């Protein structure tokens, strides 16, 4: 299923400045063990999250799980992929920029990858090797599940 | 945009449907922080200003009179100078 | 289809380079066993000069999962357990086998690969470490004793190789060379000694006959085996073995593996057990009619896609006349049970003392299988009006069978009952009615059979001799 990155991240703040938009809150979290920060935005009403949670994040290239391209269509009745239904927050999306910190002479070692999920936004940032999978203009699913 | 919890589409997505063909435009919403551009969070915009329209899909940002209205560099003007006349008329009618 | 998809992918790559792919691989590295196995495959297809032929020897190592250490260009050693050999544990390097040297000097790396496979299989022994070294020592003692027993027979009678194979203590024995383990040739069938009138000489082929291999193999149970040569003192006629304990209770037994499983009858299992005592089949498996198993062994010697679908009515074409033989499995023996037997691949013997007796029983069972086996054939004899003389084989008793045929000159059924008393000896009696024409002399048929081969053949001689008179 092209899992592109995975970790159990930890919610270290829910809204650094203010509740700017009412039903969307920007969890700012630090992953444990790879030290990669996240700044996801989540629909609080349908996925209530609370401070201190540990969630499994699996930005995956495909939901189907058998490979194959999305076609980008809400094929509603399709169950044939038998995709990653285990997780409980699948937001779809796109990646808008893959900024980094490269001097002209050498490549960066702290790539930051801004990923846009339908207006709500995310910035996984961290060691270059881990985010190496991502590429610009690709649809990348975000899947999350809250783990005790 | 949100799938598993329930299928809920985002307004930006269904406004990226009225937008015609492919256009690249970046502008500021009427309420814009006078300092955000310089500091951190520049491209994740805490308040959703910085409309960016890349490829014909609003990727981020709220739309104001300057972004959608009668000013140089307005989303409407990008279309006339690239995409055309009839397509621009259809896009205006659909938005309304 | 898959190739067409790959070509389309190459077209997509062209539209998108090899340099970019290398950069992507480098990025992944900055961010295994199957790739190692793949290396051996593409290095096996690699064939160039001596330097690359040494890399082909390195490919052979990882192909068999071996470890290669090379001192200088000339010497490279593949090392695992005690299986260490060098092309220039607990033992000296035994020999510069011409077999291995000839294959390497000539362009046959494939033959060298087979030889390593044989060595690895011989030492697939489980055991542990010090136990493995002792277990190999026991095999060495058995080999020395078996070799001495063969030498005693040659000293007592200067028999030709054929006599040793057909009727000798042990059998023609070739000492283990490299991977190949000792082979004792139990029997050489008369039909197959002749190829398309072979004279054996001392150049007897490894596979030109029926061959059995002697080896040590791990067992769940624990047994006591000689760890030193047991023929310290040999009586001049036959052999005398000094009694055990030296010995140790290693969890394994010596084996006599047969390359192709031999169908053996229930009666043989009892006759063989009477001597050794070790259960021949231990966990009682399956046991169906013997004649079916004999047909499968004969038919499967040469494999063809279409199953014969004989229905136990094999058809045989011969220079004069045409014959059809019904094998008649399921005929009740005196006990009331049809001859029933199961394929045996491995026979386990602690010491070689019971081995002369076990082999003599096996030779008799193999001989009976060969005579009845000669008939089994892939014949599509359909709508045959001329001839088609029809014979039926019935199992009268274990070790006996009757071929029944219409009298060649008169009309009553006449039956020849053949008993395989010993591997090379069969005694046959013709049963003929009180008023009948003397069909044959039992000696003339014997002379023709010994000079030629098989039993579909014996029936021809009986018919021809009767007609000539």
């Amino acid at each position: 299923a092209g899992i592109l990155f995975e970790d159990i991240f930890d919610v270290k703040d829910i809204d650094p400045e203010g509740k700017k938009f009412d039903r969307v809150s920007r969890l700012h979290c630090e992953s444990e063990s790879f030290k990669m920060d996240l700044i996801l935005d989540v629909n609080i009403q349908i996925y209530p999250v609370d401070l201190g949670d540990k969630f499994r994040l699996v930005i995956a290239s495909t939901l189907y799980e058998d490979g194959t391209l999305d076609d980008g269509e809400y094929n509603p009745t399709d169950d044939r992929p038998s995709r990653a239904d285990q997780f409980e927050y699948v937001m779809y999306g796109k990646v808008y920029r893959i900024e980094g910190d490269e001097t002209s002479t050498e490549a960066a070692t702290r790539l930051s990858a801004y990923v846009s999920y339908g207006g709500l936004l995310m910035r996984l940032q961290g060691d270059a090797n881990n985010l190496h999978g991502f590429e610009v203009d690709s649809r990348v699913y975000l899947l999350m599940k809250k783990l005790a | 945009a949100i799938l598993k919890p329930r299928p809920l589409w985002t307004g930006k997505q269904i406004f990226s449907l009225i937008i015609p063909g492919h256009i690249n435009c970046i502008r500021t919403h009427s309420t814009h922080p006078d300092d955000e551009d310089s500091g951190p969070y520049k491209h994740i915009s805490p308040g959703d200003t910085k409309v960016v329209v890349e490829n014909g899909e609003l990727i981020m940002g709220i739309l104001c009179k300057k972004s959608l209205g009668t000013s140089a560099g307005s989303l409407v003007h990008i279309s006339y100078l690239e995409m055309g006349h009839d397509i621009t008329r259809l896009f205006y009618s659909n938005i309304q | 289809l898959s190739k067409m998809s790959s070509l389309l992918e190459r077209l997509h790559a062209k539209f998108n380079p090899w340099s970019e792919t290398i950069k992507l691989v480098r990025q992944v590295m900055e961010k295994q066993h199957l790739v190692s196995c793949l290396e051996t495959l593409q290095k096996a297809l690699k064939v160039t000069s001596l330097p690359a032929m040494t890399d082909r020897l390195e490919s052979i190592a990882r192909q068999n999962g071996l470890g290669s250490h090379l001192s200088a260009s000339g010497t490279e050693c593949y090392i695992t357990s005690d299986m260490f050999y060098v092309e220039v544990h607990h033992g000296e390097n035994p020999v510069s086998c011409p077999e291995l040297v000839q294959q390497l000097r000539e362009k046959n790396f494939d033959e060298f690969s087979k030889h390593l496979k044989g060595l690895v299989n011989l030492y697939n022994l489980p055991g542990d470490n010090k136990l493995k070294t002792k277990m190999y020592l026991a095999l060495q003692s058995l080999e020395q004793d078996l070799s001495k027993m063969a030498i005693m027979y040659w000293k007592a009678t200067n028999a030709g190789p054929l006599d040793k194979i057909l009727h000798g203590s042990v059998g023609y024995l070739t000492p283990r060379s490299g991977g190949h383990l000792m082979n004792l040739k139990y029997y050489v069938s008369p039909s197959d000694l002749l190829d398309d009138i072979i004279l054996h000489e001392n150049n007897v082929s490894r596979s030109l006959g029926m061959n059995a291999s002697v080896t040590i193999e791990g067992t769940s149970a624990v047994y006591k085996l000689p760890i030193a040569p047991l023929i310290m003192g040999s009586h001049p006629v036959d052999n005398k073995w000094t009694p055990s304990f030296n010995s140790v209770d290693l969890p394994a037994c010596f084996f006599l593996k047969f390359p192709q499983p031999i169908p053996v009858s229930r009666a043989f299992v009892q006759k063989l057990q009477n001597c050794t005592g070790i259960p021949l089949f231990e966990t009682q498996p399956t046991y169906a009619p013997l004649y079916e198993l004999i047909t499968q062994f004969e038919l499967s010697k040469d494999p063809d896609p279409i199953p014969l679908n004989h229905n136990m009515r094999f058809y045989a074409a011969l220079p004069g006349q045409q014959h059809c033989y019904f094998l008649n499995k399921d005929a009740p023996l005196p006990d009331g049970r049809s001859l029933q037997g199961t394929l045996v691949s491995k026979i386990t013997f602690q010491h070689p003392g019971r081995v002369p007796l076990i082999l003599n029983l096996i030779r008799h069972q193999v001989a009976y299988n060969t005579l009845i086996g000669s008939c089994v054939k892939r014949t599509i004899l359909k709508e045959d009006s001329p001839g088609l003389l029809q014979f039926e084989v019935c199992p009268l008793s274990e070790s006996r069978f009757s071929v029944s045929f219409q009298h060649p000159v008169n009309d009553s059924l006449v039956c020849v009952v053949m008993d395989v008393q010993d591997s090379t000896h069969v005694s046959c009696k013709l049963y003929k009615g009180l008023s009948d024409a003397l069909i044959c002399t039992d000696d003339f048929i014997a002379k023709v059979v010994q000079r030629c081969m098989s039993i579909p053949v014996t029936m021809r001689a009986i018919r021809r001799k009767a007609e000539t008179i």
